[PDB]
């Protein structure tokens, strides 16, 4: 256990791979140690095993490595990370480490960071609304506790200022869900994987100046690290989020902040490997994998905690077919797509409805959970958007001034839900504000043709201007 | 017309350069299953 | 037994060396911890081995040990309440075993051994029985499952247990030459189960959702595909499926999908109730969960024991619908496989056999005449998700040529929160025909006619649309855009159907046929005011169109009464308006 | 019999075996297991050091320890005999309908030679398939290679075997009256379901068509090998029958779709690099070697006619499928999803379907004197009906002239009556008949493209035929 | 081999007025004509069989249907030469390949075609040599390029598409042969796209 | 290495007003300008080169017109640095590979430029580093990797070339140099597509 073995006798080295001999006792998934010539220490992982040589992919950069002097050493069979509370105010690079300066973690435990699938059984529904003070996500993409709601984003798109204002202004309603008692925060672990400076500096003031460091873990991964560790980053970031919930009753929030970053390592080492490709050049357990790390979250029979993610991942060039947002939809709850339309438009946040989705939204809203007109009033914003949409694509042919009455009131309509429901700014916005802001635009329509509606909220809420709610 | 012209030639030579790649994978891999069956033996 | 020793690990695939003698597609316990694996290539003195669970931690030389038989399941009294995962285990046990994590290397018996069961037999020594014979019968919750003969078994009966309480392992019938039949027997799951003849699809499977049951009518029998993209409805229809169907048993296998579908079902389904047994619908159900994060070599034989599981249930006598949520999960998994095996791929990295597969699949569905007599159905309704919703991939184009109902789902009508969001334009049915017989017998003699106007509205409404496009609604005449505003109203208050509406979530044929003959009475008495010159805008304000809208929201008891209020109200507004 | 024990390979389809320098290439092979199972393959290469044979069935339960192959036949052959008329096979000759195997004429090799060039003749004479957007419009020549283009959807199981219970020979109208001129219908199934299998039995057996046809019925979940086989078994029947017994054979193959699926999958199996759009390279020239045995040979009584169906995948004539049918074949008829919507049946559209060889096998002696300016008339007077339904939704009906106001009738009725025939056998006289009844609605001399002889003979009848007197 | 190659100064005269007169070709010269369905090419092709000054015919089908080729094999023994009043055939020396033959033997027919008019070129005739369907000719080659697992380039086509097509074509041209006296070979080649 | 990052406040001047006004770039950003063949990328840079407020100026010609280089070595000696008011090539490194130079230098040159950018940094200057083209490093990539015979990921390019392009777009920003001073590194890269 404690004695030390090394395996000499390298025999090919090249890009992230490494082949040593004469192995056969490393185990598969082995975390090892690659020592060079000038003592310097690296990490690597055993990802083939046979009775001829074992392959190694290594985590840093290969320079300075040579067949004569490199030698490789056993550190444990399974790669599992130490995991304690002490760790809520500290800050790991991409494989754990320690970078605050702080001593190192003292561990309660030692968990496989590969996790392991949870029971179906043993889940529960997820079913506790999360007030965001987003109106186009708290009353049309509901997000509830223990969802996977990805941010689908651009490359200039805001997705970093949308989750750091979701980190600072998630909170749980229990007085509309009848339970009536203080709630403790959300604790939050955020994943960094090829982070540029600039985001890591806007989310570190952030998160500093809403005072949520103190109770959250951060795995950071730069974008000048090596490109290898972003495997394991966020299967440790999950390790923790996972043993935080399901045994200290943590209600964790969890941020991956740039999933593309992580696709982009996984097709290197695919590549690399020479993996049969799906589309785009990916490895064809691209799906699988981002399975094993999506999975992870939601909330378990008898236990108090739970683990709600919220990825983030952008879109090459805006396209929704691209393989990482096609199999990270295929496998979250819904998603939260931003528009560069609305973005350019000067819009914040930018999000559209239409391509967005939550499929956990009928779970967490309705009577007695937030208010009985939530599900309706949503459908019919939809509707309406889709009609304004459609006329302005009409108007985009025939002009506006052919348009009859109807069609115009749908066009004010878009427009007014673009410019009022959706740009909201800074601004935390309670369910109560969205959901009276929502009645106010759809009291611009004819109030026969709120067909998803049933009489009753039509006659309760329907009349209110929106120069009511606001001079 | 002539817009959806272009972008029907632009996407007939985008999928012709995947399904050009894709060949020159499966040629790598044949080649590749041909050496490693032909040094083992 | 044959044994051997791991020689290479990589990921899902082990190749294990001293395996002379083993055969292609056997069961093997790979490693110390036994985790089952299945041959999938003989090389020389090597066997490649796909292992059902995770080799995380595996080392070479650990011990490589073959059953000698291939992939099988437990038919038998128990499975019609449980959960399982891909290759038959049940889950509650597995949670009691080991908490709210699934380790692997777990050994637990697919049939609760210790359950008593009240047996009933139905043979007397003397009587000479052949493969799927009812040798007794055992109630279960209100279904009397029928103890069958296994299929390749024959022979003279010798002793029978007489009535009485007994468990799955007891052998309640010992033949002569003393083979001993108990209450359950094991079936390979490549192996599709021996019947005696196929049956014409007369029957039609009634899902529940008028535009399927309407416009794209599957039969009893047949078999469906659903292709979309993510979010467009997919899961969303199968549960509305395994909610409402007419079908005596429901399997449904989640094959590489989210676990929280299958904790929603499992928490949802034991308060909704069976609509012809009455008990709860859980009772009705067999659950087999293979999630995203769970091995992928597992998929497969989810896939195999689902199918399995549903032609044992077919052959006691029962209607099985058989719910696959996902087949591309299927292929995705093949792929992995072939990637791992360094074979030359198909077509985007699928594996040449990947089309026979699946058509081995669809083909095990069929009304037939089982081997003791009676007669039974399975209903395959297969999930696709094509990559990006390109309909145009391989796993979406071979299921197209095998399936005899296509239901094909849009985003744009999803992302306009428009559900169910069938593309009526890219949906087919070829049961049609077959069931107007039916139809005529049980839902009324014009149904099929009324089906077919229904058809040709939206048809001219598809053609119009063309011109809508080009120059705007209003450029249109009277007729046509009298043909248009029909079509909308029909796709508005027809079409669409909301899952979760505790009325709108089910619909009965004559519901449907209803609104129909309303919509069509409405169109041909606006079409004769049109010829008197009626404005169309005038015809569009008529309250009874309300009505027509609301129709879909009003139950199942009090329909007949709102059907021919509104009849006697259209024509009425159609009189007095001109 | 020697047994070739000594298999060092097992994977997928294929399967190695030792020291069999004896097999020759292309045999089909007898695999035998430890339980006495016997499994079909083919030998796909051979060698100094192994043979590779790809199994037919799946290769559950083999091993390398007691699995053992034998040679059943060096060369793909079948035994064909005049009693397979009323039989059915399973696709490799193997009967399915309980009765006992034929007694062999001769055993034929299903890889059939290529026709001389110098062989042939022209198509002259036609097939009376009691479809009238077919005989009418785009007549079937006997040795013609005419296609039928469907979708996803659309009912061509239904039109196959229609015209397969339906397709006679008209000897009477060549003047011949020779009815001792035999006619034979080869029906080759590919890649079918349970369903269709069922339809097709049931439909040829109903009517009694049966007796004069042969059936060569390929299910989905058969061999591929079996499936790439069944043409070759259709097209050897057929020539045999034509070419030594005088028959008039016409050859319905579906579905081509299922085929060069088969194919691509066979070839990907055998580690051949795709070529076009991912099916094989030589998909043009094997799809040429089925098309190409269908004709008329000078100096022979017999004929092959063929009339291939596939599905095009995404109704996209570029898919190759489709494209290179349309290089080998000699047109078309296009069935219309529109048309199969709106209730028509059979759902075939005159305007994109095409026979090149029409022209050929109408006219005077063959079929009437009118035919060809007839078809021609029909065509253009159907065409401007359609586009003047396009232009009436925009500018209304009494915007448009009178004889627009015509046109928009004569497309209706045309659909209605013409197109829209049911399950109804109409003879050539009966289609030409309905033609000029539906050509009487225009003016007389708007029929340009007939000439006055003919306007004269045959223009004034009413629409009776099929409403008020069917 | 040739002793010179000439200038295209002197006329291939077809006797039909369209393509003598707006759309000349030199003798030696090389023309391409599209193949529609009903367009008559077929006529098109016996007309510049029968009337044109070229002493000797080469008719080059290279992959055409069954049919097809019978009609152009049944049709050319029936063409009268204007010239002597005796057969068109002749003069005419024709290769004829249907899609079911051989890929090699569809590939090399245009060689094989051009060849021998170079041969009759040799002895002081003039040589017009008609490829039935280039196009035809190209899936074959094609297919040889897939078989032999080479890099697809456009649409399948083989890299070196064009070069065989210029190299078929430039065989082409009024020459001095090594006779000393004066031949020429016109290709008329049709594409079908 | 540098002591610390720090957040930039204060815009890199270009001289250009679209870019000055519309879409600015601090002083230790990052910019791209990709565009086509002839839309200016390399007048843009030269116009960076000649009229920013970089200390110190670093351009590097990588795989790009020989010319460009000429252009820059005649006229800056002659140009006036608009910070110090001393000839504007004082101010100036360039880092030349010329397209017809060995193809594997230009992902030399690439690193020679950054790192040279990134000393004269850590001595408290701001520099301003042109990237004449990125896309040329990516071909030499490609090139590179095509002779390891590893497997391409998307259009020939070696998997790790979005890896390369962050490692050396990393390298830029404002910090506190190891030395307690304040310094830059602005990083403008032209792409090809
Ligand atoms: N110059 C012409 N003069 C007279 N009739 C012609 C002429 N060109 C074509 N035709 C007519 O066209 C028919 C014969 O040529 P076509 O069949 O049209 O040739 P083709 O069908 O285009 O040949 P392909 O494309 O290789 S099948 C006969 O009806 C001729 O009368
Ligand atoms: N800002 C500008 N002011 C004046 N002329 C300009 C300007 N930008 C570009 N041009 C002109 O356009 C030409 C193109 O120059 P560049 O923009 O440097 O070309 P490029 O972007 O480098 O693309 P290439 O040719 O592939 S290197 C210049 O030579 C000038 O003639
Ligand atoms: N028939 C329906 N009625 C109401 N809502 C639906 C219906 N189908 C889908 N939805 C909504 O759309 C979401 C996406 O559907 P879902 O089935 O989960 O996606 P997928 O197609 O991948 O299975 C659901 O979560 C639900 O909110
Ligand atoms: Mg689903
Ligand atoms: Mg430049």
């Amino acid at each position: 256990d404690l004695l030390k073995k090394e395996y000499t006798g390298i025999t090919y080295i090249s890009g992230p791979l490494l082949f040593v001999e004469n192995a056969k006792d490393l185990a598969y998934g082995a975390i090892v140690d690659i020592k060079d010539g000038t003592g310097r220490v690296r990490g690597g992982q055993v990802i083939e095993v046979s009775e001829e040589y074992a392959v190694i992919q290594v985590f840093e950069e290969t320079t300075g490595l040579d067949l004569a002097t490199t030698s490789v050493s056993l550190v444990e069979d399974v790669a599992r990370l130490g995991v304690s509370k002490e760790m809520l105010g500290r800050r790991f690079n991409g494989i754990g480490k320690p970078i605050d300066g702080l001593p190192p973690i003292t561990p309660e435990k030692r968990l496989p960071i590969t996790g392991l699938p949870l029971n179906p059984v043993a889940r529960r529904k997820p079913e506790q609304f999360i007030q965001t003070g987003i109106s186009t996500i708290d009353v049309m993409n509901t997000l509830v506790r223990g969802q996977k709601l990805p941010i689908f984003s651009g490359s200039g798109l805001p997705a970093n200022e949308i989750a750091a204002q979701i980190a600072r202004q998630a909170t749980v309603r229990p007085d509309l869900s009848g339970e009536g008692e203080k709630e403790e925060p959300f604790a939050v672990v955020f994943a960094a994987m090829g982070i540029t400076q600039r985001e890591l500096s806007y989310f570190i003031q952030e998160f500093e100046r809403t005072g949520a460091l103190s109770r959250s873990v951060l795995f950071l991964n730069k974008a000048d690290d090596p490109t290898i560790e972003r495997i394991l980053t966020p299967r440790m970031a999950l390790t923790v989020a996972e043993y935080l919930a399901f045994e200290h009753d943590y209600h964790v929030l969890v941020i991956l902040t740039d999933m593309t970053n992580y696709c982009e390592a996984l097709r290197e080492i695919g590549a690399a490997r020479e993996e049969i490709p799906g589309r785009r050049g990916y490895p064809g357990y691209m799906y699988t994998d981002l399975a094993t790390i999506y999975e992870r979250a939601g909330v378990v029979e008898g236990k108090k905690g739970s683990v709600t993610q919220i990825p983030i991942l952008s879109m090459p060039d805006d396209d929704r077919t691209h393989p990482i947002p096609d199999l990270t939809g295929y496998i979250t709850e819904g998603q939260i797509q931003l528009s560069r339309e609305l973005h350019r438009k000067g819009i914040y946040p930018p999000i559209d409805p239409l391509p967005s989705l939550s499929r956990l939204m009928n779970n967490g809203v309705g009577k007695g959970k937030t208010r009985e007109d939530h599900k309706q009033v949503s459908d019919q914003l939809y509707s309406a958007y889709a009609n304004g949409v459609d006329i302005r694509k009409l108007v985009a042919i025939i002009g506006e001034d052919a348009l009859t009455e109807n069609d115009r009131r749908y066009l004010q309509f878009a427009d007014a839900f673009e410019r009022f429901f959706i740009n909201q700014g800074q601004q935390n916005r309670s369910i109560e504000e969205s959901l009276q802001i929502a009645w106010a635009l759809l009291s611009m329509l004819p109030q026969g043709e709120l067909k998803r509606i049933s009489k009753d909220h039509i006659g309760k809420y329907y009349g209110q201007k929106l120069e009511e709610i606001w001079g | 017309i002539p817009g959806i012209r272009a972008q029907i030639r632009f996407i007939q030579q985008v999928l012709e350069q995947r399904e050009r790649e894709d060949t020159f994978r499966l040629k790598r891999i044949k080649g590749k299953i041909e050496a490693r069956e032909a040094e083992e033996e | 037994m044959i044994q051997g020793v791991i020689q290479k690990i990589a990921g899902p695939a082990v190749i294990a060396k001293g395996m002379l003698g083993a055969r292609m597609y056997d069961i093997c316990k790979v490693g110390e911890e036994g985790l089952v694996g299945e041959i999938i290539r003989l090389d020389g003195d090597t066997a490649f081995v796909q292992v059902y669970e995770d080799t995380s931690g595996l080392k070479v030389g650990e011990p490589v040990v073959s059953t000698g038989l291939p992939l099988a399941v437990e038919l038998g009294p128990g499975m019609l309440n449980g959960i399982y995962d891909g290759i038959q285990r049940p889950l509650e046990r597995i949670r009691e075993k080991t908490g709210i994590y699934i380790t692997r290397g777990v050994v637990v018996h697919a049939l609760d051994r210790e359950k008593k069961w009240a047996w009933t037999p139905m043979v007397k020594p003397g009587d000479e029985v052949r493969g799927g014979m009812v040798l007794g019968t055992v109630p279960e919750f209100g279904f009397t499952h029928k103890i069958l003969v296994p299929p390749d078994v024959r022979g003279r009966v010798k002793e029978v247990k007489p009535a009485g309480e007994y468990t799955v392992e007891e052998p309640v019938v010992v033949l002569e030459d003393g083979t001993e039949l108990k209450m359950y027997h094991t079936w390979p799951v490549r192996r599709a189960r021996p019947v005696q003849r196929k049956l014409d699809p007369n029957t039609p499977f009634l899902t529940g959702m008028r535009i399927l049951d309407v416009l794209f009518p599957v039969a009893m029998g047949g078999t469906a595909a659903i292709p979309g993209p993510f979010g467009a409805g997919k899961s969303v229809t199968q549960q509305s499926l395994a909610k409402w169907s007419n079908a005596d048993v429901v399997v449904y296998v989640g094959c590489g999908e989210r676990g929280n579908e299958m904790t929603d079902v499992l928490v949802e389904f034991p308060e909704l109730t069976d609509p012809k047994t009455g008990g709860p619908l859980m009772h009705r159900t067999v659950l087999i969960a293979n999630t995203s994060n769970m091995p992928v070599a597992a998929r497969e034989a989810s896939i195999y024991v689902g199918v399995t599981i549903a032609e044992y249930f077919r052959d006691q006598g029962f209607s099985v619908a058989l719910m696959a949520d996902s087949t591309s999960r299927w292929a995705e998994a093949l792929r992995e496989i072939s990637s791992r095996l360094e074979e030359m791929p198909a077509e985007e990295g699928y594996p040449p056999y990947l089309a026979a597969r699946l058509a081995a699949f669809y083909e095990r569905a069929g009304k037939v005449i089982t081997l003791g007599g009676e007669e039974g159905a399975v209903t395959i309704v297969g999930a696709v998700s094509p990559p990006g919703g390109d309909m145009s991939e391989p796993v979406t184009q071979s299921t197209l040529r095998i399936v005899g109902a296509f239901w094909r789902l849009d985003a744009s009508l999803a992302f306009r929160r428009h559900f169910p969001a069938i593309n009526w334009n890219g949906s087919y049915s070829l049961f049609t025909s077959a069931l107007d017989p039916w139809y005529r017998e049980n839902v009324a003699e014009d149904y099929p006619e009324l089906r077919d106007a229904i058809s040709e509205l939206l048809q001219r409404e598809a053609g119009l649309q063309e011109i809508v496009q080009l120059v705007g609604p209003d450029a249109l005449q009277d007729a046509e855009r009298l043909v248009i505003e029909v079509g909308r109203i029909i796709r508005e208050d027809f079409l669409q159907q909301n899952a979760y509406h505790e009325v709108d979530a089910y619909c009965s044929m004559k519901k449907a046929y209803g609104i129909m003959k309303m919509i069509l009475a409405f169109y041909k008495e606006a079409e004769a005011a049109i010829k008197r010159g009626v404005s169309i805008d005038e015809i569009l304000q008529l309250p009874v169109l309300e009505r027509i809208g609301r129709a879909r929201y009003v139950s199942e008891e009090e329909f007949p009464a709102y059907f021919e209020e509104a009849m006697k109200e259209i024509q009425g507004a159609f009189k007095a308006l001109a």
